[PDB]
DNA sequence: TTAGAGAATTGGAGAGTGTGTTTTTTTTTTTTTTT
DNA sequence: ACACACTCTCCAATTCTCTAA
């Protein structure tokens, strides 16, 4: 009863959808950007599939570039801290067997993850003859073992979660991402988002950032006041994953004059019907965050901001 | 002895267990007894007893099983079909007893046919998955499905321990990848094949099992695990997985219609947008033409093969997926499992070498440590690929954009590249036609009528129906007045080609234009090909040869060939 | 209906004083009652195991029922009639003996907990009644029973 | 009340008999031919 | 043929019983 009230109180609130964001990784000196990303995967989109029996995609894929000491890895290491079904993995140390599934048969990382989100940290690091494998289990969320007499076939609904270099150790504004990122066109092709992160030095920032970072030293727990407590948080995801929005009449108008500004925009990575794709899935995250049933508008323009972003 | 029981003295187990209750004389008498008068009584509502009618399609094809639906045996006698579930392995036996009583009196010395028959149970009405078996299943009739996975060849088995044989297998049963829960892997468990039985089922189908469940000593597992261990295993007693004049009418009366060609292309791959030549050239090679040969020096096959150069994102293995659901036999990724089927390829040294030997041959042979073997690939290949990096260069000609050697280019029948075009309108029109099938797909009968009818303007069940007819019946020919025609049409698409100095046309063209003509009668039931078939088979395949030249001579080629890729 | 063999009740005990790492198993509380936890990492699949046997002489029409167990597949020791004495070709009736479900699963030491410069050990498990299937590969979870010793059989 | 002559029951000495034994990965360091 | 497990057989060690001094 006191779990109800408390999550009803919170849900009545005005502003749930920006504490929501702000007690996203505390101790991370801003980004929100990336905090907002990381929130709409952990809720996620609404799976489904068509007459014909082919089914549509209803999860978020990330990758985050940066050049060094830019935190990156913390966002990995609080996924994999707070997400109830969630494995770590980096991309030297590891194996297509250990990623997918071995022969002894036992399971492989991707298989752990099912359900859950699978971070993989310098991804750059890791051979081609495992990216491809990565890449083969992520088209169709399914995995396949054939050999030595013995055949299976299992599921993976798996979110990715990755984290990479440039080439060089340091971004070049000269060039694509494309040109940047030591990963094939396939791969990239199938990630929802992509943020960049660049050092941008300013004193007026500095200043700030070195303050917060002596506090964390000079304090351990108090330096961080987040909105919300985790085993709070928790629970309210966990409520929110339950709502199935339906897209709006008017929302569905505006989607395509939305997509066409994309297209035109395009006419840098080339933009597909895909984008459109992800572009719904958002959508649907971001009512779920709301605990909205009905997809309005407003929701497809954050969507649409949000992602040019990562342009 | 000679006195009887009542069926209401049934009704009371009077002994310690079932089986020592089932077992005895008198009760046994009777249960026969009972059988016998629910296999010879049993009726329809339209009286029209169903056993006697199944007795007598038995011996007709001289066969061995007789089947039992369990429903009507627990329609009436219910407490035949409890002990039934209770105590398989001793009422099969008495059963089976009374079903030799009643073939033999339809065919007296049905003996001399088969000397013994077996009761095959049908509709068992409730099902476990290989998850909720338990210890207290043992010995009780249980109905399961699953995935095929292994097969053991058939092999001899002696009957009694004067000889006699019977024949077994072995298969492996894995749970179906739809049933078993997220995160955790699949389980196994193997199954039993005795007389009738072997060879009733494939490597990889989905199957369904009903037999008893049962568990046996063995050493190894009591010494590995170092507990009291038992091993089980199922016994298998029954397995499972045309057109009437009605449809042929049906059929005939949509043949007769004009434009069916045209709705049967636009019945092509409803979910994706645009793209019609895409789809007119998967429902050619779906149909095909008829293959031909001539102990003079040649052979012609009747499979039409495809190859497709996809932009990044230009639905390719969505229609292929499409195609794997329509067709009816399928490889995707072998070529064995793609006999008289169509082989799907969605990406691509070795496995090109394998389809150079392929795409030369209808037939593979192979030899390994001096042994000789041949086996048959007689299938249509549809291919897709992403041309030589992120996109395709239309100033160069194909081999420019491709990873291919040119007799691959020769040997398919037609080529044909798909671009992201930029356009607000097709933009607009592209946007409003996903975001309207994503809301028809929404989680959240009429419905589905409404729904499908807007779908498509043919039912794909009546299609996929139409085209299993269209293959299996009609084998169309040319007819001898236009050929004329066609041989002057050649020559002189021959002297213009080499007039501006393209590469030339060849009679791997003219071949792939008489086929793709005879696939084009197929597909409304025409046992005749006509005019029009050559025209839109000419057409397919001049621009298909057009599209791959330099900008150029593609520029001359179009300007010259108007008369045949609009005109005719 | 015939008649009803007797229930096989199990007594559960939870909430004990302190939980135990996979490494502060040492034989000096062999046959105690002790909780643990750990990571899972393997299972195998239900099994039936035979808890108490029955058999019947085949020279001679004789039964012996109720003979128990422990770690090995064990049959009798004499015929109990006085008129044979074959020992040999005893068959166990399946329908009269009485057997158990048992499921092995494999454990090892939380990640957080492992000592400097040291590797995770690992434990083998037994699950018996209505706990079988309850665990499940990568998750977390908590034991309490007893901890025995098993011989080469 | 002792003791000695005869009968019955049991133990294990030791002799005999049959028996069993030899005997597709997946991960990681290093050399070699191939593009 | 070489250690073992198991079976069979005969012989004398032992205790029990009856009789008379
Ligand atoms: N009418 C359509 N036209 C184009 N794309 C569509 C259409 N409808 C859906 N799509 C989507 O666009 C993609 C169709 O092309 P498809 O080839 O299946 O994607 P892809 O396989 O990821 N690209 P590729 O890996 O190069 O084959 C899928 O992501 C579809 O969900
Ligand atoms: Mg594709
Ligand atoms: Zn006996």
């Amino acid at each position: 009863s006191d779990e109800i009230n408390e999550l009803k109180e919170m849900v009545k609130d005005e502003h749930i959808y920006d504490k929501l964001v702000r007690s996203i990784a505390p101790a991370v000196f801003g980004h929100e950007a990336v905090k907002k990303g990381i929130l709409l995967q952990m809720l996620g989109g609404v799976h489904k599939s068509t007459v014909e029996g082919i089914k549509l995609r209803g999860d978020i894929n990330i990758c985050v570039v940066g050049d060094p000491s830019t935190s990156k890895s913390q966002f990995l290491k609080y996924v994999v801290g707070f997400a109830p079904r969630s494995v770590y993995t980096s991309g030297k140390a590891s194996s297509a067997a250990g990623l997918t599934a071995a022969v002894v048969i036992e399971a492989g990382a991707l298989m752990l993850a099912d359900n859950g989100i699978c971070c993989i940290d310098e991804f750059d690091k890791m051979d081609i003859s495992d990216q491809v494998a990565i890449h083969e289990a992520m088209e169709q969320q399914t995995i396949s073992i054939a050999k030595a007499g013995i055949h299976a076939t299992l599921n993976a609904r798996t979110s990715i979660l990755a984290a990479a270099n440039p080439v060089g150790g340091r971004y070049n504004r000269k060039l694509s991402l494309r040109g940047n990122l030591n990963m094939t066109a396939p791969i990239m092709s199938r990630f929802d988002l992509f943020f960049v992160i660049l050092d941008d030095c300013n004193e007026k920032i500095d200043t700030e950032l070195a303050s917060h970072i002596v506090d964390l030293h000079m304090k351990r727990d108090e330096a961080i006041e987040p909105p919300f407590s985790a085993e709070q948080l928790r629970r309210y995801i966990k409520y929110a994953r339950t709502f199935k929005p339906i897209l709006t009449k008017e929302a569905r108008s505006y989607l395509v004059e939305k997509y066409k500004e994309l297209r035109k925009d395009d006419a840098s990575y080339r933009i597909t019907v895909r984008q459109l794709e992800s572009m719904i899935r958002l959508s649907e995250a971001i009512a779920r965050a709301n605990c909205v049933d009905e997809i309005t508008p407003s929701f497809i323009a954050e969507a649409y901001d949000l992602l040019r972003q990562s342009i | 002895l000679r006195e009887e029981l009542t069926l209401e003295s049934l009704s009371n187990v009077k002994a310690n267990s079932y089986s020592e209750w089932i077992t005895q004389p008198n009760v046994s008498r009777t249960i026969a007894r009972e059988l016998k008068s629910f296999l010879l009584e049993y009726t329809d509502e339209t009286g029209r007893s169903v056993y006697g009618a199944r007795i007598r399609t038995l011996g007709e094809m001289n066969s061995e099983s007789l089947e039992v639906n369990y429903r009507h045996l627990a329609e009436s006698k219910a407490i035949l079909a409890l002990f039934l579930a209770k105590c398989p392995e001793e009422m099969l036996k008495i059963f089976d007893l009374v079903a030799m009583e009643a073939t033999e009196l339809h065919y007296p010395d049905y003996a001399r046919i088969h000397s013994e028959i077996h009761v095959r149970i049908s509709d068992f009405p409730t099902i476990y998955s290989l998850r909720e078996l338990r210890e207290s299943n043992l010995s009780s009739l249980v109905r399961v499905t699953g995935v095929v996975t292994r097969r053991t060849g058939v092999f001899p088995q002696l009957k009694y321990v004067k000889t006699v044989y019977r024949n077994y297998q072995r298969v492996t049963l894995q749970e179906a990848p739809g049933t078993v829960p997220p995160g955790r892997l699949p389980r196994h468990r193997e199954v039993i094949l005795l007389a009738d039985l072997v060879d009733v089922s494939k490597p990889g189908e989905e199957v369904e099992v009903t037999g008893i469940y049962k568990n046996n000593y063995d050493g190894n597992l009591n010494a590995k695990n170092g507990f009291p261990v038992f091993a089980t295993i199922i016994e298998a007693n029954s397995i499972k997985r045309s057109w009437t004049e009605e449809e042929e009418r049906e059929f005939r009366k949509i043949s007769r219609d004009r434009g069916i060609i045209d709705k049967i292309i636009s019945s092509m791959a409803p979910s994706i947008y645009g793209h019609r030549d895409i789809k007119t050239a998967v429902a050619c090679s779906l149909f095909g033409g008829v293959p031909k040969n001539v102990n003079g020096k040649h052979s012609i096959r009747g499979d039409i093969n495809v190859l497709l150069l996809g932009d990044p994102g230009t639905a390719k293995s969505q229609i292929l997926k499409y195609v794997e659901k329509t067709a009816h036999r399928a490889v995707f990724a072998a070529l064995v499992l793609a006999d008289k089927g169509v082989c799907l390829i969605d990406e691509f040294d070795q496995d090109r070498t394998s389809i150079h030997e392929a795409m030369e041959q209808q037939s593979i042979s192979i030899s390994k440590a001096g042994i000789v073997t041949t086996l048959q690939a007689r299938c249509s290949i549809i291919a897709a690929a992403n041309p030589n990096g992120g996109r395709y260069n239309s100033t160069l000609p194909l081999a420019q954009n491709v990873s291919l050697t040119e007799p691959i280019l020769s040997r398919f029948d037609i080529l044909c590249v798909v671009r992201d075009l930029v356009d607000e309108e097709a933009d607009e029109r592209l946007a409003t036609f996903v975001v309207d099938s994503h809301v028809r797909s929404h989680p959240e009968l009429q419905r589905q009528r409404k729904k499908e009818e807007e779908i498509s303007p043919i039912p794909q069940e009546l299609l996929m129906k139409y085209i299993h007819y269209a293959r299996t019946k009609i084998y169309p020919k040319l007819h001898q007045m236009d050929m004329d025609k066609v041989s002057r049409v050649y020559a002189d698409l021959r002297r213009e080609s080499i007039s501006t100095g393209s590469f030339p046309i060849t009679v791997r063209h003219l071949e792939s234009i008489l086929r793709i003509a005879e696939s084009f009668a197929k597909m409304r039931l025409s046992e005749f090909v006509s005019s029009y078939d050559l025209d839109r088979a000419i057409k397919v395949v001049v621009d298909s040869f057009v599209d791959a030249q330099k900008v150029s001579v593609r520029r001359q080629l179009r300007r010259s060939f108007a008369i045949y890729t609009l005109g005719h | 209906s015939p008649e009803q063999t007797e229930r096989v009740f199990q007594i559960s005990f939870f909430n004990l004083p302190t939980v135990h790492r996979i490494r502060d198993i040492r034989s000096e509380k062999i046959g105690s009652l002790l909780s643990i936890s750990g990571t899972v990492t393997r299972t195998s699949e239900v099994r039936p195991e035979l808890y108490k046997a029955s058999f019947t002489c085949d020279m001679c029409r004789a039964i012996v029922d109720n003979v128990e167990q422990s770690f090995k597949y064990t049959e009798p020791t004499f015929c109990p009639n006085p008129s044979c004495e074959n020992r040999a070709f005893w068959t166990l009736n399946v329908t009269r003996s009485r057997f158990l479900d048992w499921q092995k699963v494999r454990i090892q030491e939380n990640a957080n907990e492992i000592p400097t410069g040291s590797m995770p050990r690992t434990l083998d498990v037994i699950l018996r009644g209505d706990s079988v299937e309850r665990a499940k590969p990568g998750d977390r979870c908590k034991f309490t029973g007893v901890e025995i010793v098993v011989p080469d059989v």
